[PDB]
């Protein structure tokens, strides 16, 4: 919202590129790629019989 | 040269590219890696001894 409302030129950060962004402030080309993970704690490991 | 408007194919993302034509933002995230052949392990009939 800072860019958008000429308070500074750019914003840079942890922004991700998305289209209701884009539409409204301009994107440079992504230096690092993310996305939407899940993070969960390991599961108990089972031995398999017959090993 | 204009014998294409388009380039629908994976072409990366390159600084000496971007210079000349305008790229749009990418379908696939990869990079480079190395394709090998995976050792077959051979084995003989006198392998036992
Ligand atoms: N990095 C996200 C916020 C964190 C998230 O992914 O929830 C963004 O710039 O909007």
């Amino acid at each position: 919202g800072e860019v958008v409302m000429k308070r500074a030129y750019m914003a840079v950060g942890s922004l991700t590129i998305n289209e209701e962004r884009s539409e409204v402030v301009d994107f440079s080309v992504p230096f690092i790629e993310t996305g939407i993970s899940v993070m969960v704690s390991r599961s108990n490991g089972t031995v398999s019989p017959s090993a | 040269s204009g014998q294409a408007d388009m380039i629908v194919a994976p072409l990366t993302i390159n600084n000496e590219r971007a210079q000349y034509i305008e790229f749009s933002k990418p379908f696939k995230y990869q990079g480079l890696t190395i394709l090998v052949k995976k050792e077959i392990p051979r084995s003989t009939l006198d392998s036992f001894m």
